[PDB]
């Protein structure tokens, strides 16, 4: 059972109450608001080269170093469910055009599709996974959402009082994480999927 | 003679299978992506024994220190991209500007290669536009495929040439 804040205040205080204890350097504090800033851009060199670094210029490496090592310092004390709203686009290229109905409805033969494609199944991501503690509104538009449950212990940084830029109670996932998309249903509307994954962590580990 | 040899290039476009393909004449398949290892073998090259020196980089944990000490110990580049994948096509410009800016030389020792010659059928990139890549880039390109060892001792080996002719001067 993991954590699912239902109120905003609430949410707020568990991520204050964490962000407190992460003793964030200057450097690392620097490359988390430039992450809510650029973050398009460096997730999407990261997912261009799946998760390969060592072509990146200075600047995107020192902060992609620093990132990654700021999670030693950030993480959940409990199981907690976080969430993301995605376009359709994240379901494959094959998806972009041809998820919708013309009326707005998920197209059940693409829905179906993507069930087959990704339904049971471990996915890679290659960013960070920008995630909010609760379905926000800059998230609970768009076709797909995504409800990621975390474990206890999990890097996972709560940096909404970071940055004016980061997202309605983010929290940040560290880049090259591992989930399991345990299910896949139609919104009552049948204008979302809903995917439940657990997250299985990170391949990115600085000692 | 020891030629030391880095492969660069996204993830997924092959180096470990290349790698692998060359030094032990077998295709290994879905070797974990995040491991690197270095090699070493005897080969003849021209008539003379050297030995190859080979750095299969991950390439996901190497940060600025790490990857700017292999690129400056690195004396020749297999820059690796899937024929399959544009995006790995369009990530080669920034592992040579990378590579150039670390050893301050345009004529270090450089073969881009287009991995998986064998999916001609899911082809991206075109031949085209990675000749045009290479000749802009002042280097040879070479189509591979590590599972069926299209010209893969052949990248290796015209690599080693290069190292060994830069090495000639001095
Ligand atoms: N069909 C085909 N597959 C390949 C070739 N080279 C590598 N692969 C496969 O492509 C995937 C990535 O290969 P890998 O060697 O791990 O690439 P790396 O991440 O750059 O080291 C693996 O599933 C390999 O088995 C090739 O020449 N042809
Ligand atoms: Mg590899």
């Amino acid at each position: 059972t993991y954590q699912e804040f239902t109120n905003i205040d609430q949410a707020k205080a568990w991520g204050n109450a964490q962000y407190k204890k992460y003793g964030l350097s200057k450097s690392e504090k620097e490359a988390i608001v430039s992450y809510t800033k650029s973050a398009s851009e460096i997730n999407g060199k990261l997912r261009q080269n799946k998760g390969v670094i060592n072509g990146f210029p200075s600047n995107l490496i020192k902060q992609v170093e620093l990132l990654d090592k700021s999670f030693n310092k950030m993480k959940t004390p409990e199981n907690i469910m976080l969430f993301r709203g995605d376009d359709p686009a994240y379901l494959g290229t094959e998806f972009q055009n041809t998820l919708l109905n013309s009326n707005g409805t998920i197209n059940k033969t693409a829905f179906e599709k993507a069930k087959a494609k990704f339904l049971n199944k471990d996915r890679l991501e290659y960013g960070y996974i920008s995630t909010s503690l609760m379905n926000v509104s800059q998230f609970a538009g768009r076709p797909i959402i995504t409800k990621f449950k975390v474990a206890k212990g999990s890097k996972a940084g709560y940096i909404d009082p970071i940055s004016a830029f980061a997202g309605q109670l983010e929290m940040l996932l560290p880049r090259h994480s591992t989930y399991h998309i345990d299910d896949m249903r139609l919104s009552s509307d049948g204008k979302q999927i809903i995917i439940t994954a657990t997250m299985m962590g990170t391949a990115i580990n600085p000692k | 003679a020891l030629h030391k040899v880095i492969m660069v290039g996204s993830g997924g476009v092959g180096k470990s299978a290349l790698t692998l393909q060359f030094m032990y004449d077998e295709f290994v398949e879905d070797y974990e992506p995040t491991k690197a290892d270095s090699y070493r073998k005897k080969v003849v090259l021209d008539g003379e024994e050297v030995q190859i020196d080979i750095l299969d980089t991950a390439g996901q944990e190497d940060y600025a220190a790490i990857r700017d000490n292999y690129f400056r110990s690195g004396e020749g580049f297999l820059c690796v991209f899937s024929i399959t994948e544009m995006e790995s096509f369009a990530a080669t410009a920034d592992f040579r500007e990378q590579i150039l800016r670390v050893k301050e030389d345009e004529n270090v020792p450089f073969l881009l290669v287009g991995n998986k010659s064998d999916l001609e059928d899911k082809r991206q990139v075109s031949v085209e536009e990675a000749k045009n890549r290479a000749e802009q880039w002042n280097v040879n390109y070479v189509e591979t495929s590590a599972k069926t060892r299209a010209n893969v001792d052949k990248v290796f080996f015209d690599l080693m040439r290069e190292i060994r002719a830069r090495k000639m001067e001095d």
